[PDB]
């Protein structure tokens, strides 16, 4: 399958999540993604045939994970953002205010500012620390995926946020979305992982 | 907030 920010893949054929960002680990394929979609060793499918599994992952306290591919797999630098696509040109941090847009498999790719860092969420499986919030809306499904600026810097990947009962928190108005994604910095030195570029 |  090719690999692109934002795409679906399915865990052991029962959750969905949504692709993060192309990383290799030596000669090792992978992406990046959350660590709530999966366990270490579940399995990762994309369009029906098995891609790779969770190589590591922590959630919660964090939420971050990368999922080790196969060899035949294509890496790529880019961002899905309809049938179009956002070159990823490196990983450096935007400051509060800044716009950033996100993209994941339910709500597509959506666009807003960053509104505060260092936020707690807390989920019934415990807190998450150290929480970026957006006020880009997403849904269900969207998480794992890529937050990434226009200019390609990768910031992040959903980790949650404010849903309502539509499974989305799209018809709240921005003022108060509560978007939250991982920070992409600390995954990529924890794990020792290199983005993808063009 | 939920995870997603």
């Amino acid at each position: 399958a090719n690999i692109v920010g934002g795409i679906e893949y399915s865990i052991n054929n029962a959750s969905l999540c949504s692709v993060g960002f192309s990383v290799t680990r030596g000669a090792t394929k992978g992406f990046v993604t959350a660590g709530h979609c999966g366990t270490v060793n579940a399995t990762a499918r994309i369009g029906g045939a098995v891609v790779g599994t969770f190589a590591a992952r922590v959630f919660p306290g964090n939420d971050r994970a990368w999922v080790s591919l196969t060899s035949a797999q294509t890496l790529l630098p880019r961002v899905a953002n309809g049938s179009s696509f956002v070159t990823v040109r490196g990983s450096t941090e935007a400051a509060v205010g800044a716009a950033v847009c996100r993209s994941g498999r339910t709500t597509g790719y959506q666009c807003g500012t960053i509104t505060a860092k260092n936020v707690t969420a807390n989920y019934a499986e415990g807190a998450v620390r150290g929480l970026t919030q957006g006020n880009a809306c997403a849904g269900r499904g969207d998480s794992g995926g890529s937050w990434i600026t226009s200019a390609g810097q990768a910031q992040g990947v959903m980790s949650g946020g404010n849903v309502q009962s539509n499974g989305n928190n799209c018809g709240i108005p921005a003022s108060q979305r509560s978007s939250l994604f991982e920070r992409l910095q600390p995954i990529l030195s924890q794990y020792g992982l290199s983005l993808v570029t063009g | 907030a939920a995870p997603f």
